[PDB]
């Protein structure tokens, strides 16, 4: 896997790949790295395909059970932490999962980076799983704070393209979410087999490939 | 996790028209030392049932404990112990695989591989297998260790599918059976001559035969084979 | 790890009538990471056609040895090596590394000259061969090939009907391997004409 | 295995079982361990049956080159010969052998050769896998000078319990009997044996 | 030592190479040149376990400057790129392995052309636009398949190799003290004295 | 891999499937496991492929050569022989596992070998994966004073055996007799029982189905004359 | 050193069609190189119109689907008879699977039916209970030869319309549930001619709104 | 080690050899191996001494009970205590234990309960290392309803031949005689048991 | 984490940490805060195995504050420093101990000095002028040990530190993304914005 996840003027992008591997062997084309928590949080997911499915499941369990307690929507910074404190009581059995949660609350746009050891970040922009490197690479150079929705769509989107193409174990299709103060918008899903050739022309970028 | 210490080798059986076969050798090995050789593996239960068991001997026997304890707590508060409540071949093989897979779920197996052979109460064959890894499966013929490897394809040339079954007699599996017996006793090094056999029929009930021996051996062309290679002396 | 799978890579071959294809893909890498999408894997010496897969330093390799070869044969034989003859060439080759082997998994396709007979042949890492009427195939999707030429594969299709039966079987496959595809090339082979055509696929 | 070489008034008789094992797998019923190197100088094997015939076979080969140049060897010189073998290539080697033979100066003669590659001249010897469960019945049952009779039968009851006990030994008991007369082959079905 | 980085433009050949070298602990030094001239239009950079690197890149230099004088005439990028494949080929299986990953930047005067190899310690050799070794890649090559033309000129090849050493410097664990940049041309071989 | 050999009245047999695999995958559904050592000495292998090949090939060609040099008719113990001291030097590293048989002016002979440098003697013998299911039916079913035909129906149901009971054997049954006084008959394909069934559908595409890029004529003719 | 785990071969393969969907899987059960059992069943009929099979080691094969035939029954138990969607089934087993994250279910378990809106569904799982929802998916000791194969004939991929030469896709054209089962026998055809561990009997499961219907066919015994 | 037991007309013996090794060392050449549980049911021990003296510590502790609550128990109750011990614990322990007692109903029984605490009824038998070299004698000379001057010798030649062949086995021949007349001790030096 | 340094000047406690956060082979972060406030004059700083290092600074600092309300009264850094103490030699012998290693520096309000406390993952407590966890002492004591006076102003303890980090950059071949500089005195705990 791909996924990324970045802050900026109008909110946040959250752009995943979709492939699933077991070894060598393409397991799946198409697999849903994104779980929507709530209207206004999501959840990526990098590592263990299992482990990332049961306990982001889990935390959105009990990101609702605090809203029917207090009447009022979890912030992004308490249910990350929630996350990362289970990931703790699992200390060195084995998990592997890593994860940005992102959304919108009082504060404004939020982001956060969890993983398996317990490790809990804030930040604008995070990158995990095997093709973080090429991703991180397109984001630094073109990112920037005053970024249109458009141009910020098409950022993440492009990024995960660029690991797609080089990570073996990257690759099939990209999820785009958009992360308002109204909740999140999902923006589609686009085959990179289509999107490669469509980028390549428009942009002309990948010279060195033949098309 | 162990290890298994005195052993018996394999257990082999098939379904015929009317009933089931099953046999076993009498024999309980240490490694490669043949200990001891007055070892019954076929174990009844009631009188539609017989267990065959090969792997560990003090697992069988801690096994052959759990069956007769089971007949006993059966007939326990049951006017119809002796009828329409006995203990079918289908409730004595569930109760072992439950046994096996637990077992194995904590790492502490019993090292033995099991074939339940019987007939039910509406007359059906049952025949299937169970061993240390909870593993179970159903065939028209069924062997553990060595007889899977030999038995099974003599056996299969008798009753190679389902519809083969009421074609066959119980006379022509009983020699099936005897000649696979001999076949193992030929090849394999942990086997003996002496084997028990056990017949679970639907009309004449169940028989048991005991201190049964492998005969009609072919030996004699042994004379003529010299050296290994070259010789001629 | 495995010297088989760190560069990747798939070759393919098939019979038709009057005959042959072969076809591999473009991809070279270091495990993960795709480094080239024009490392062509088939050769050919005269009219006989080599593919290889696995280490790639032993496929360029082992061109250049095969190339070496097969120059000499011609220049004392005066004329080209046939491709039964070339096969028995690999196996050799191959086998005289017996405990030392080139980590890779060879395939031979051409059409014999004299007798107009399609050949295909395949052979493992130490040099058995694999003498097949239907197809061949080699690499890290060889399982995935496998299915597709074994469920898609009919006998004696015509050349251009060959050609669409080989590049589906080997586009469909390198889609479900991660360490194959960034382009691929099919070698269609008459017995005094030969076409090759560059498909256009996913690259990712 | 169970293999054994017993002297007696008239020469000195092998006997061997007929069992090669892999495993449990019974790869042959009927192996022939009583091995020729020389006219009337044969020996029995024990342990890797492939170091054993080539050590056999190179032993047949110096023999046969020895007759040649000097005439007829020894028993003591054969089993020299095997020593060599063993002794010098012993980290290569799984091999346990009994030379046995006859002269008409030194009449019969056994020599046994374990792991290391020593050599042990002795009245009688037995060895393989099975040869363990009777040294007790084997050294009770011994007596020096038997008839030709006598030995067959101690050699017949010592290896009857031997494939008795000894998975890895069984099948049919070979004998080979050397003395001034000749060579004469023997051999024992279970049905024989085993009612002993 | 670790990042050495290629790239192939309209009419030149832009190889980085990093300054670091490391002791146990301590950097020794932060000035080191990881490269050696083969011929007068043919640069060789270099990559891998501590002394194999220079011994080797010596010794290729060595045989490539022996056939120069015996012939008077310099061998094309292709010919030298295929001798120091040939080279680390017969290495890998011989029986203590030279541990070595090359780019070979260099200027074909036959054709009027620029050309990059990049050949890895097993003999994995490929011509490529651009290129790098180790994890070198995983960064930059993002950077590379986006922006890079072949009609670029060299100072703008310069300015995309800039921003790959701005990426390096940004995400990766590892102080590499920064590179030394030469480009290698029709006029031969020089040393950007300022990056 | 399932082969045998078998011993009757004036000659021997020998017998093998045609299954070989890559672990769990069929590589090759009809391969030829019975080689030619002499013309009238045959022998199957089981183990490494290639190792059974080679080995196979090393020695019909000092066996020919021994036969020219002794302007005599190879026999079944030179090349047994010849077999064991070769796989011995390499201790086993050679995985070649055979079934060695011929006729020679000696008479018939039936020889296996294993990797390491043993051999045996028989009347029957089986090597192989599916050695224990094809040895089950040559127990039952082997006797003294076998005809010809009875050896050469107790050969194929010992092949069949395995390919039915075991997964490292299948497809067809390839045999070679070995007469004395007569040439030797290779029986390719013997049996067939594994044949695959019409397929429910044809997978033959319209043509322009498949997307290219470009396309050139490869020059495999030499360089042209004026 | 005692191992729990075993592998019994096998290969399951499961289709979503537009109102209908199928779950099929080979009838041979192997250990090692020998054969167990030709017709060993090894999809079931859970009840609720659905349809599951779990594919890998035998013993935790069974061991699942008796858990989950439970569920099925204490979920009528407990909510009034109501039938068990089978998202909810989906679900359901995902927590059956990851209550043994640390001592695992060696299965890859798939099940078929019909969704609330009253078409095909097939849903996926993994040892340890990642699952989702999908339109094809062939599972086991022969997936890699399958998959390939249904993503060209299924979902038409690399398949373009002649004349426009790559500018225009294969229109992803509805299949009936003859022509499915086609491409199902076609499968396990092929995989039975290159996989060891696969063949004697295929036994397809057919799910419609009208219950579940069960077709057999032998495949190559050798 | 080197332990038996015999059964007879009158009752049943128990017999063993006198020596403890820890490696080489000859720790104790005097043990005494012939451990009683109850009144007229001995045990003979092989494997771990902590093992096996642990065990019959805790059977004789459970026969005490037993016979305080429901009178004097079998061979049969013993054998099935030893059993339940060495079975259940079998992970932890190195124990084969030899059972021998003496009732008036049963008379002389004999269990061995070897490794991995399965139950084996017999007419004789024998245990410890030096076993392996005495199957074939006394497989041989074994007989039902041998008279107690009879059984006494078969387990005196049947020992001194294990003492013989195994080092780790050898010192005194102890021996215990369960018969109604009550319970006799014996004892072999090496000078009577050698010369046989 | 890497790189936490610690000295102890005249009036005051200066703590510098490094900004870094690296998972696999990437840089997630540079500008990560490695301290926590314990109480308004107590200052922590930490580094070790990923995700311990917070948790346990977390739970310290939870401690001292519910000490802080139920007494109405701060704990000297003496005392915290040994309540932490306690915690990790209580961790060491536990089925899975906290791999974090500290720096406590505090100001006592009560005896009116700034002390400076080191302890590693064992529980091993030293009372020091200047201090430093892992590699990070072997590059910086030897400035330390030739530049420090304990009669130091704040801000020639800013620029002693500054040297150190400079060395730090120079020598070791880890790029930790500079530091946090901390400053804790009599009027309580505040961050160097500009270093
Ligand atoms: C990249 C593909 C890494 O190579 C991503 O990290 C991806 C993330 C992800 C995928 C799906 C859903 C959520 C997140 N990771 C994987 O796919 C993951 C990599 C992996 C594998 C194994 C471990 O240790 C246990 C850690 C990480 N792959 C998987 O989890 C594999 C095991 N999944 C399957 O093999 C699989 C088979 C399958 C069949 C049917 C339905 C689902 C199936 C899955 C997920
Ligand atoms: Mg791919
Ligand atoms: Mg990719
Ligand atoms: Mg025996
Ligand atoms: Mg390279
Ligand atoms: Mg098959």
């Amino acid at each position: 896997t791909t996924t990324l996840a970045f802050k900026f003027q109008h909110g946040v992008i959250v752009a995943v790949d979709s492939r699933a591997t077991a070894g060598s062997y393409i397991s799946s084309l198409r697999m849903n790295k994104v779980i929507e928590i709530n209207p206004y949080l999501l959840g990526t997911m990098s590592g263990c395909a299992a482990d990332c499915q049961y306990w982001e499941r889990l935390l959105a369990k009990e990101c609702r059970l605090y809203y029917l307690r207090n009447g009022e929507r979890i912030s992004v910074s308490a249910a990350s932490k929630l996350l990362s404190n289970m990931m703790l009581q699992y200390r060195g059995m084995g998990l592997s999962m890593g994860s940005m949660i992102c959304g919108w609350d009082k504060k404004g746009p939020g982001l956060y980076y969890v993983d398996d050891n317990g490790t809990r970040l804030s930040g604008q922009m995070f990158s995990t799983g095997s093709g973080n490197t090429y991703a991180y690479g397109v984001l630094d150079s073109n990112y920037k704070w005053d970024l249109s929705v458009e141009d910020a769509l098409y950022l993440g989107k492009r990024s995960i393209l660029a690991a797609a193409h080089r990570d073996a174990y990257s690759g099939g299709s990209v999820n785009l979410y958009h992360v308002t103060e109204d909740g999140w918008i999902y923006h589609g899903n686009h085959d990179v087999g289509e999107l490669f050739w469509k980028v390549k022309e428009e942009e002309g970028s990948f010279n060195n490939v033949i098309g | 996790t162990q290890q298994p210490i005195v052993t018996g080798t394999s257990v082999i059986s098939m379904k015929y028209d009317n009933g089931v076969i099953i046999a076993a050798d009498n024999l309980g090995s240490y490694g490669s030392l043949l200990r001891f050789n007055g070892v019954e593996r076929l174990i009844p239960v009631g009188d539609n049932t017989v267990v065959g068991i090969s792997g560990d001997i003090s697992d069988m026997q801690h096994i052959e404990r759990l069956l007769k304890d089971l007949v006993t707590e059966n007939a326990y508060d049951n006017p119809l112990a002796d009828a329409e409540e006995a203990l079918e071949p289908s409730y004595i093989f569930e109760y072992l695989a439950t046994v096996m897979y637990q077992r194995r779920s904590k790492m502490n197996p019993l090292w033995n591989a099991i074939i339940v052979a019987g007939v039910q109460s509406n007359g059906d064959q049952f025949l299937r297998y169970v061993n240390l890894l909870g593993v179970t499966y159903s065939s028209p013929t069924l062997a553990t260790g060595f007889g899977a490897h030999m038995a099974n394809p003599l056996l299969r040339k008798v009753v190679d599918r389902e519809s083969d079954i009421p074609k066959t007699t119980v006379q022509v599996a009983e020699e099936a059976i005897v000649n696979a017996m001999r076949v193992l006793y030929y090849r394999d090094a942990r086997s003996s001559r002496n084997f028990s056999l056990a017949i679970i029929d639907k009309n004449t009930g169940l028989t048991f035969k005991k201190n049964l021996q492998v005969e009609n051996m072919k030996w004699d062309f042994a004379k003529d084979i010299k050296g290994y290679g070259t010789q001629k002396i | 790890s495995d010297p088989s799978s760190i560069n990747g890579g798939i070759v393919v071959a098939m019979t038709g009538k009057d005959c042959v294809a072969i076809a591999c893909d473009l991809r070279l890498g270091s495990q993960s990471l795709g480094v080239s999408n024009k490392f062509e894997k088939i050769f050919h010496y005269g009219h006989v056609f080599l593919g290889i897969t696995g280490l790639a330093t032993d496929v360029t390799t082992l061109n250049e040895m095969f190339r070496y070869k097969t120059n000499l044969y011609k220049l004392k034989e005066e004329r080209a090596i046939e491709p039964e003859t070339f096969t028995q060439l690999v196996s050799s080759s191959l086998y005289e590394r017996r405990f030392g082997p080139y980590f890779v998994g060879p395939v031979v396709a051409g059409i014999n000259s004299k007798s107009g007979k399609p050949f295909i042949a395949g052979f493992d890492l130490i040099g058995c061969i694999d003498e097949a009427k239907d197809f061949i195939v080699s690499g890290t999707a060889s399982d995935q090939l496998f299915g597709m030429c074994e469920s898609l594969y009919e006998p004696n299709l015509e050349p251009e009907d060959l050609f669409e039966t080989i590049s589906q079987a080997l586009l469909n496959a390198a889609d479900r391997d991660a360490l194959s595809g960034w382009g691929a090339v099919v070698y269609i082979i008459k017995k005094d004409e030969v076409v090759k055509r560059y498909l256009k696929m996913r690259q990712d | 295995t169970s293999i054994m070489a017993v002297t007696f008034k008239d020469g000195v008789i092998l006997g061997a079982d007929s069992r090669t094992t892999t495993g449990a797998y019974i790869a042959n019923r009927v192996t022939d361990k009583l091995t020729r190197v020389h006219d009337k100088i044969w020996c029995c094997r024990s342990g890797s049956a492939a170091d054993t015939q080539a050590i056999a076979d190179i032993v047949q080969y110096h023999l046969e080159l020895y007759t040649s140049q000097y005439g007829t060897p020894s028993t003591e010189t054969a089993a020299s010969v095997f020593k060599e073998l063993c002794y010098e290539n012993k980290d290569n080697l799984t091999a346990g052998i009994i030379v046995a033979g006859y002269d008409d100066k030194n009449k019969g003669e056994v020599y046994t050769i374990p792991l290391g590659g020593s050599v042990h001249k002795l009245p009688y010897a037995i060895a393989g896998s099975g040869s363990t469960f009777i040294y007790g019945y084997c050294d009770k049952n011994f007596r020096e000078n038997m008839s030709k009779e006598e030995t067959v039968d101690f050699i017949k009851h010592s290896l009857s319990q031997a494939i008795k006990w000894d998975g890895s030994s069984g099948g049919v008991i070979r004998m080979v009997v050397l003395t001034a007369a000749g060579v004469e082959r023997l051999i024992f079905y279970p049905d024989e044996y085993e009612q002993l | 030592m670790d990042i050495i980085l290629g790239i192939r433009v309209q009419d030149s050949v832009i190889l980085a190479s990093s300054k670091a070298v490391t002791r146990g602990i301590s950097v020794l030094k932060d000035s080191d040149d990881k490269t050696r001239q083969l011929s007068p239009h043919t640069l060789m950079s270099f990559a891998g376990e501590a002394g194999d690197t220079v011994q080797f890149a010596e010794y290729i230099q060595a045989n490539i400057q022996l056939y120069s004088i015996r012939e008077d005439y310099e061998l094309s990028p292709q010919a030298v790129s295929s001798f120091v494949r040939q080279e680390l080929a017969k290495s890998i299986r011989s029986r203590r392995p030279y541990q070595v990953n090359v780019l070979i930047g260099g200027y074909d005067k036959k054709k009027n052309k620029p050309e990059l190899y990049q050949i890895d310690y097993l003999g994995t050799k490929v011509e490529l636009p651009y290129g790098a070794h180790g994890y070198s890649g995983f960064y930059t090559f993002s950077l590379l398949d986006h922006h890079y033309r072949p009609d670029m000129t060299t100072e703008e090849g310069l300015d995309l190799l800039k921003l790959c050493v701005q990426e390096l410097e940004k995400r990766m664990p590892m102080d590499f003290k920064g590179v030394i940049v030469k480009i290698v041309d029709k006029d031969g071989i020089r040393q950007v004295d300022d990056f | 891999t399932t082969i045998v050999g078998v011993k009757f009245n004036n000659g021997v047999v020998i017998a093998a499937d045609t299954r070989s695999t890559q672990g769990p995958i069929v590589a090759d559904k009809n391969c030829a496991k019975l080689h030619r050592i002499s013309p009238k000495i045959w022998c199957a292998g089981a183990g490494t492929a290639a190792d059974t090949e080679a080995v196979t090939q090393l020695i019909g060609s000092n066996i020919e050569l021994h036969s020219l040099y002794t302007s005599r008719e190879p026999r079944v113990v030179s090349a047994l022989q010849m077999l064991k001291q070769h796989l011995f030097k390499y201790q086993g590293h050679i995985g070649a596992y055979l079934i060695v048989a011929g006729v020679d002016p000696t008479g018939s002979h039936l020889f296996s070998i294993h990797a390491h440098g043993s051999t045996d003697v028989g009347y029957y013998l089986s090597l192989g994966s599916g050695s224990l299911a094809a040895m089950a039916v040559l127990e039952s079913h082997w006797k003294q004073d076998l005809t010809k035909e009875e050896a050469i129906k107790l050969a194929s149901d010992a092949i069949q055996a395995g390919i039915w009971n075991d997964l490292g054997s299948g497809s067809n049954v390839d045999v070679c007799v070995m007469e004395i006084g007569k040439d030797a008959e290779y029986l390719r394909n013997y049996l067939t029982p594994n044949v695959r069934e019409e397929k429910q559908k044809s997978y033959k595409f319209p043509r322009g189905t498949t997307a290219v890029l470009k396309e050139s004529i490869v020059n495999i003719c030499d360089i042209q004359e004026e | 050193q005692f191992n729990p785990y075993g592998d019994n071969g096998g290969t399951i393969l499961g289709i979503a069609g537009e109102d209908f969907a199928v779950l099929a899987g080979d009838t041979r059960n192997i250990t090692d190189y020998s054969i167990n059992s030709r017709y060993e069943p090894k999809v079931f009929d859970c009840g609720d119109n659905i349809v599951m099979s779990a594919n890998g080691f035998a013993a935790d094969g069974d061991a699942l689907v008796k858990r989950f035939k439970n569920s099925v029954k204490w979920y009528h138990f407990d909510h009034n008879d109501k039938k068990l969607s089978i998202n909810s089934a989906a679900r359901n087993i995902q927590h059956l699977l990851y209550s043994r994250r640390f001592f695992p279910y060696y299965v890859y378990n798939i099940i078929a039916g019909l969704d609330e809106d009253g078409k095909g569904a097939v849903y996926s799982f993994d040892p340890v209970g990642s699952y989702q929802r999908e339109q094809c998916r062939a599972g086991g000791a022969a997936a890699s030869l399958i998959m390939p194969f249904l993503d060209n004939q299924v979902n038409f991929k690399n398949q373009y319309e002649p004349g426009t030469n790559g500018k225009v896709k294969k229109p992803l054209k509805y299949l009936s549930v003859e022509e499915v089962i086609k491409l199902v026998r076609d499968s396990f055809t092929s995989a039975t001619e290159r996989h060891i561990q696969v063949g004697d009997g295929l036994e397809i499961l057919i799910v419609t709104k009208d219950g579940v219907r069960k077709e057999f066919y032998e495949l190559k015994r050798d």
